[PDB]
């Protein structure tokens, strides 16, 4: 979609960290859905950048830190 | 161009691009090649295109790592690049010491410097290097 | 403090012994011996620095040495990284005609 989100994982030092490109090449901070937290392994995922707009034609970095221990 | 949930490339029917996840989760597609143009373009130093596209990643996990990690020009750096920290990484990766200079100014992660002036010298200019070292307390040196 | 060469030769021998590059140099100098300083450098991989001495107080090893340093650089290709000239062009060595011989 215009909004193209591309993402891969980078694990940078303990922290497995989530590179997200949500690029919202959308025609607007299109409304966004939902995301859920959880216990993970000896890690827990632990962050979400809060908003839910898919800002028009716009590119965004959405970071998830994970909790790595 | 970027996919759209699972797809698999089946093969290529012309420019009007076609894509498949297996038998659904499908595309007709306005193209946008990357690369072809590129190693040729690159091979002839040419940027015009990329630029023109204004195409600009280098990370997705990474994305500089085709050979932009094993860089090809710092012309590349120019299409995209960011934070002083990032810039810095480039400053080593390219060895972009232009960006380094500022980067340096903006570095202040010592060690970072600390290697670097020499390296700078190594690459050149001690007129400058002397300064670098000056704050560095390689006074004796 | 009183000073002494003899001490220095034996010591030189010692200088060779010690295992960090720097002291040994002072010695070499101290004795007056570019040659020694430069030879020392060859082992340590002091290369940029070695060139400065070789230039300053000319044993014209700058020519010899530079080629080798450059070669390292060369190994680590890129033309800028290669870097080149001794009598003329980039450097004009003996054509510059200025202060170390």
């Amino acid at each position: 979609d215009p909004v193209y989100a591309e993402a891969y994982v980078h694990v940078n030092q303990y922290d497995i960290v989530l590179d997200v490109l949500v690029v919202n090449q959308t025609s607007d901070t299109l409304q966004n859905c939902t995301l859920e937290l959880a216990t993970l392994g000896d890690l827990k995922l632990v962050e979400k950048p809060s908003p839910l707009t898919l800002a028009p034609h716009d590119f965004a970095n959405i970071k998830a830190n994970v909790k790595v221990a | 161009r970027t996919l759209d949930l699972p797809i698999y490339v089946t093969r290529v029917k012309g420019n009007n691009v076609y894509c498949l996840d297996r038998e659904c989760r499908p595309r007709v597609l306005t193209i946008d090649p990357t690369e072809f143009k590129f190693k040729l373009a690159l091979i002839n130093r040419k940027y015009d295109e990329v630029l023109h596209m204004v195409r600009n990643a280098k990370l997705v996990g990474q994305s500089i790592i085709a050979y932009l990690q094993k860089k090809g020009y710092p012309e590349v750096a120019l299409h995209f690049v960011k934070d002083e920290k990032t810039r810095f990484s480039l400053a080593l990766e390219c060895g972009n010491i232009e960006i380094a200079l500022e980067a340096a100014k903006a570095l202040d992660d010592k060690n970072c410097w600390e290697k670097l002036g020499e390296v700078a010298l190594l690459q050149g200019n001690h007129q400058i290097v002397e300064m670098c070292y000056q704050r560095t307390k390689n006074f004796d040196k | 403090a009183s000073g002494n060469a003899s001490m220095v030769n034996k010591l030189a021998e010692g200088a060779e012994r010690d295992g960090k590059n720097n002291v040994a140099f002072m010695s070499y100098f101290l004795q007056g011996k570019l040659d020694a300083c430069l030879e020392l450098l060859i082992r340590t991989g002091r290369l940029p620095e070695a060139a400065f001495l070789a230039r300053t107080y000319l044993p014209s090893q700058v020519s010899r040495v530079v080629k080798l340093w450059r070669e390292n650089l060369s190994k680590v290709n890129q033309k800028a990284a290669e870097s080149l000239a001794d009598p003329t062009e980039y450097e004009n060595l003996f054509p510059g005609l200025k202060e170390a011989f």
